[PDB]
Formats: C-alpha cells, structure tokens, sequence
C-alpha cells in the first residue's frame, strides 16, 4: 500500500528521466567544452579533486586525482583515489572531447581521457564524506556509519586491499555518538578537523602532535548549540577561529573557538523554511557565505549582518545536499541536490532586466543547469587547477568530470 | 542561442 504508491511515483518519473536524458544528449555539442561520463563499479556518496596535478612534457593532457567512496551494503566498501586524464588549457579544441572518436573528416579523431583506480583501501562501512587536509594532502578524513570519524594515509597503505577486510585507519576519531555527514579540514591551523553528525552535536579534533600509527584521540571540544541533525559544518577560509555549521533546525550557527560557551555560538540565523544541508565560504570573499537546503532555495549571506538575507536563488525543484563557490571566479555558485540537475550561479546578474522568454526559465543569476545525471547528486567537486571543470557523482553509479562551453560565462 | 540552451537543457528545439 504504502511501497504501491512509491512504485508508482517511481515508474512515472523514470520515464521522466529517461526522456530528459536523450534530450540532453542532444544538447551536449553546444552546451559543454569537456564531457566525460565514466560508470563506477559502485556508487559515490563523496567526490573531491586532489590539488596536486602532474602535467608531463610534450602531451596535451595532465594527470588529476580524485577522491572517492563507495556506497555498498554489502561489506566490501573503500576509499577509492582515482585518477582523470583532463586536457591542458593550452591543448587544441577537436573531438576528443564529448567522450568522442569520431573523426571530423571520415575516420578516427582522438582518443578520451581515461579514468582509472589507484588505491583502494578497506574501510568500516560505506564512505558517507572523504576530504583532504589540505596541508597535507595524504591525509585523508573519512566518515562512517558508526560514531567513528577515521583518518586515512594512502601512502602508508598498499594500493590493492587486503581480502580479509580489516580496516586499519592510521587514527579513530570519536567523541561523536551516531553517523554524520558534515567534515571540515582548517586551512589555517594543521590537524583541526571538524564533523557534524545526527547526536546534534559538532566535535573538533586537533591530531597535530600525537602520533598517526593507530591510536584513539578523543574530541578536544564538542559544540552542542543545534537541537536537531546537524547536516554540514565548514571553517572559515581566512580567520582560523570562526567557523560555521547547518542543522535540521533551520538554522545557521557561527560560532567562535576563543569562546567558552560551548552551547552558545556568536550568532544564529533562522536560515530557511526546512532543513538547512550544506554551506560554503566564499575563498575570496571573506564576509560571504552561501547555504543550501530543503525549501529548494540557495540563501546567500553577510557576516557583517546576518540578520539580513542577501539573496535567494531559486531555480531548484527537491532538496539541495551540496553548494560549492568556484575557487577561480568569486561571482561563481554552483549546487546540486534530489532534483537530478546541477546549477551554476552567477551572482553579477541578480538585478538585470530580462525579456519573458528569459523570465520562464528562470532568474537571470542562473547561468547553466547540468542535466546529466539520471539520479540524485550526492557530491560535486571544482576542479582548482583547472577552470570551469566540475567532477560529480551520482547514485546510479554515474561519475561525470564535465566542463560548460565557453561563450556562455565569457562574455 | 547558447545562453538560453543553458538554462533550458530539456527543450528539444526541434
Ligand atoms: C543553437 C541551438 C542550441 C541548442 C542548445 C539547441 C538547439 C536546438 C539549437
């Protein structure tokens, strides 16, 4: 009865889906520069590049690294550095792009680039967040179905797994008392790593100076401000005591690591009309931040004066799980979530004048819907050494490493 | 064309 419904809200719209996907597959000449659609073994509920990149002499393509998790329920899940073939922004345009072979002139083109597996090692459930400390990126924070927040070095580990299936992280991390999905690694102190998770409660970790050879570090301070899930947490990019966290409590919490109360942060915001998922902080911007939720919208906000919302984008149909601001251009947005599409944001052209054709699809902030997955997005990641190329991952196995076409952000 | 390709990925123009 209750399970007859669901299928049935199910069928209608996979053919939704199915043909939403043939007509983006049109569509993909003249929207992308760069499509590159990989099926994984399993599915990802994590996706970020790795910052190193390794270009060598005389090819027009340099090597990327991504770091994955896998989704399984069975008990085999791993924390999976992969490795992406991208082009260099000095290598010629042609149809190697758009997972293409087809030569322009009745033959063979070139080749794509291709993505491979590189480390695999075992891990104690399924990744719900992987995230690199960025001070050194062997480091390698993973959050489980347990309470445990484990911490993973993959050069201390062999690139193939063992087939007994004993997960030994390098650190376990607790203080936490259920799952949860919100990490955040600071860029401005080494080893202070924050977590979210269902207990209504944030932890923070400080590893810097105890050993990394198995040990159990318990949590330096536990913030216990949210009354309900708290779905995401992230530092501030600049100051290294402020940080920020979103809750099912429709709430934004800044808080303060200079201050003492422990269950009251430095402000709060009534942030959205539902559940508040992830956050962001502007790397260039060091007073705005951008929170997405369940209400379909994109708020964006000022430290200066919370009290205020900014903006609120509005172009999503379901709940939105992740937002990310581009590392490259500081008008740039970008968030995915449930309604299987991907927009990009650009907040320059909030105010400008359309005509009611542009009205109808939608605000004039809104600059790119991706259409290319087939089910819900669970991560995303930009690409920091090169522009404009996002990885995302899906739960149907789909991986897509895409870049939009250039004419429609310069202009 | 390619802009309003953008925010309407679904449309078929055909
Ligand atoms: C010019 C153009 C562009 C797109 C995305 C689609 C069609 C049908 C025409």
């Amino acid at each position: 009865m209750a399970d007859k419904e669901a299928a049935f809200d199910d069928a209608v719209e996979e053919r939704v889906i199915n043909e939403e996907y043939k007509i983006w597959k049109k569509n993909t000449p003249f929207l992308y520069d760069l499509v590159m659609t990989h099926a994984l073994e399993w599915p990802s509920l994590t996706a970020q590049w790795l910052p190193d990149v390794t270009r060598p002499e005389g090819k027009d393509f340099s090597i990327h690294r991504l770091v994955l998790g896998t989704h399984t329920s069975d008990e085999q899940n791993h924390l999976v550095i992969a490795s992406v073939q991208l082009p260099n922004d000095d290598a010629q345009f042609d149809a190697s792009h758009y997972d293409s072979e087809k030569g322009e002139f009745g033959g063979f083109g070139s080749v794509s680039g291709k993505i491979e597996i590189e480390i695999k090692i075992n891990h104690e459930g399924e990744v719900n967040r992987a995230r690199y400390m960025p001070q050194n990126p062997c480091i390698i924070a993973t959050k489980t179905p347990s309470s445990d927040v484990l911490v993973f070095d993959y050069t201390k580990h062999p690139s193939k797994p063992d087939p007994s299936g004993e997960c030994n992280p390098d650190l376990r991390l607790r203080g936490h008392q259920k799952e949860g999905y919100g990490l955040s690694w600071n860029p401005n102190l080494s080893g202070h790593l924050l977590s979210a998770s269902d207990d209504h409660t944030i932890c923070l970790w400080d590893i810097s100076a105890v050993p990394k050879e198995g040990k159990v570090v318990d949590a330096k301070t536990i913030f216990t401000g949210h009354t309900a899930v708290v779905e995401d947490v992230s530092w501030h990019l600049l100051h290294e005591s402020l940080f920020g966290s979103v809750a099912d409590d429709q709430k934004l919490m800044i808080w303060d690591t200079r201050s003492n109360n422990t269950s009251k942060p430095s402000h709060s915001v009534d942030a959205h009309t539902a559940e508040v998922n992830c956050l962001s902080f502007n790397p260039y911007s060091e007073f705005i931040l951008a929170t997405g939720s369940a209400d379909k919208t994109v708020a964006l906000w000022d430290l200066r004066n919370l009290k205020l919302k900014l903006h609120s984008f509005e172009s999503h149909k379901d709940e939105i799980f992740q937002v990310q601001w581009s590392p490259h251009n500081e008008t740039i947005l970008a968030s995915s979530g449930t309604d299987r599409r991907l927009n990009v944001w650009d907040l320059s052209k909030i105010g400008e004048e359309q005509s009611p054709e542009d009205a109808e699809d939608g605000p004039p902030e809104l600059l790119f819907i991706h259409g290319g997955h087939t089910a819900k997005i669970s991560d995303f990641s930009w690409n920091p050494n090169e522009p404009w190329v996002i990885c995302s991952v899906s739960e149907d196995n789909i991986m897509q490493v895409w870049q939009m076409a250039e004419n429609i952000y310069n202009d | 064309c390619t802009k309003r390709c953008a925010r309407r990925p679904y449309k078929p123009c055909a």
